[PDB]
């Protein structure tokens, strides 16, 4: 209604310097946030592979009885795993 | 002194310590040690 028609004396007491600066910061800070949380997820779009996949695939190693990559019988340092 | 760089062998989860430290100069000395026999022709 007429009931907002005296808003613009809010600049009276609150100035705009402070206040572009802290809202264009804001803006930005907002800005990255989103764009990598939308990344994080699995909505991503660099990752997804359309239109086509770009990079080499991984391959996976298989495993022994005990649920760990084999050793090699002559290797003078033990094999490399990320998950025990 | 080890003077860089040497080999690391991950044996773990990410981020949690858990793996093995090699390094190439003393590795050698174990590596200029072993000498597996020779075989020996199998018996008739
Ligand atoms: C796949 C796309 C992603 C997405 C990716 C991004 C990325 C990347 C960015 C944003 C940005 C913005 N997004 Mg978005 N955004 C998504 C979904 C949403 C939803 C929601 C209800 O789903 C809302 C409310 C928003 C809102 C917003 C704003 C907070 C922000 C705009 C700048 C600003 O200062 O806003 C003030 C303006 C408003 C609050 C009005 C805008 C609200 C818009 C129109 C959302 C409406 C969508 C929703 C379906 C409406 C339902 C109502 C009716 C049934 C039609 N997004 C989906 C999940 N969004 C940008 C930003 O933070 O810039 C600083 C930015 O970089
Ligand atoms: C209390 C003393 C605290 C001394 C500070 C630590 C110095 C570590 C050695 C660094 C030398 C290097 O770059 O590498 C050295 C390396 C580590 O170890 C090695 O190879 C070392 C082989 C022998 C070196 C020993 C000398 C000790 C002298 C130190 C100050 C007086 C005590
Ligand atoms: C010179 O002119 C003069 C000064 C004389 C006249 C000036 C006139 C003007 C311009 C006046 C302008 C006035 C304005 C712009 C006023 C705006 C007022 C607003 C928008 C007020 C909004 C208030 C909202 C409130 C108080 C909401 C509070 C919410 C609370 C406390 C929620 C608590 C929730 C909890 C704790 C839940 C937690 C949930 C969870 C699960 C995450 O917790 C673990
Ligand atoms: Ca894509």
């Amino acid at each position: 209604s007429d009931k907002f028609a005296g808003m613009y004396k809010l600049w009276t007491f609150i100035d705009p310097r402070r206040t572009l600066i802290f809202i264009v910061a804001f803006q930005i800070m907002l800005g990255i946030l989103i764009h990598m949380i939308v990344l994080g997820s699995d909505l991503n779009w660099h990752n997804d592979g359309i239109p086509r996949f770009y990079s080499p695939r991984p391959v996976d190693v298989a495993v022994g009885p005990a649920g760990i990559p084999l050793e090699i019988p002559g290797s003078p340092m033990p094999q490399a795993r990320n998950y025990n | 002194c080890d003077f860089p760089p040497q080999d690391v062998v991950q044996t773990g989860y990410r981020g949690l310590g858990m793996q093995q430290n090699y390094n190439p100069k003393l590795l050698q000395k174990v590596i200029d040690a072993t000498q597996v026999p020779d075989a020996i022709p199998a018996a008739t």
